[PDB]
């Protein structure tokens, strides 16, 4: 096509889909991590995990309110991932990368396990 | 805006 | 903070809320404009549009699953602003620009408005 | 991925 494109409507967008999230704003599932509760939009979960897209385009799952994680995900390296996919930025630490790793396999999020297993090499 |  | 960021994050998450409206996955509202029917995210609308964001928020229409449009507004116009919503692509023509500038100019959406007036400056 |  003809079409022009604006540069910065994909990061606009997606700190807007943060800005509802942090007001609680049309969100509509809770990610259940052991003992912690996550609110989310379950669209921008599918749009950056493997795993959210296959539980939310299954018949019965996509109706769900509460979706309960596996009980050896750990809650904070779950609450990075989530702040990573609404905001491209991914808090990788010494202290946490172990966990951020694991939890990014389990929820099916390759490019951060990629950084993960990159930053773990450089240490060894 | 740009030519993408 | 120390975080590292995903250059490409934001544009595939838009890549993949675009394949989610193609595919009518979790789609929750219906645009009307004049005889024609849009079906969107709410969430994406409001990260979009002054306009929808309005809405979206009110206590009362944030649970309408049809919002109908005012009759004055292009359907066409809808449809490419609509597109660009979801792609951060304008197919901005000459025999659409003063339709899509309405069209924006109603939705709230300033930067579009802004090359619409610019494009319209150039040809005069 | 970079150092934003
Ligand atoms: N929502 C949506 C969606 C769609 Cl519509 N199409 C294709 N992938 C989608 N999302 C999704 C699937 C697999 C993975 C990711 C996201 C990130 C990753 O590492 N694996
Ligand atoms: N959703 C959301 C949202 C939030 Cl949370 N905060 C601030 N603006 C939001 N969206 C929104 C408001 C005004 C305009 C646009 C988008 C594009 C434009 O030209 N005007
Ligand atoms: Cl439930
Ligand atoms: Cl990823
Ligand atoms: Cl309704
Ligand atoms: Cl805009």
């Amino acid at each position: 096509d003809s079409c022009i494109q604006f540069t910065r409507h994909a990061s606009d967008v997606l700190l807007n889909l943060n800005r509802l999230r942090s007001r609680d704003i049309l969100t509509d599932v809770v990610i259940v991590v052991s003992r912690e509760q996550f609110r989310a939009h379950k669209t921008v979960l599918m749009a950056c995990s493997g795993l959210f897209y296959s539980i939310f385009t299954d018949q019965l799952k996509c109706n769900l309110s509460v979706i309960n994680l596996d009980p050896e995900i750990n809650p904070e390296g779950f609450c990075i991932l989530l702040d990573f996919m609404y905001t491209s930025r991914l808090n990788l630490r010494e202290g946490n990368i172990m966990a951020v790793m694991a939890t990014a396999m389990y929820l099916q999020m390759e490019h951060v396990v990629d950084t993960c297993r990159k930053f773990i090499k450089a240490s060894e | 805006w740009v030519i993408p």
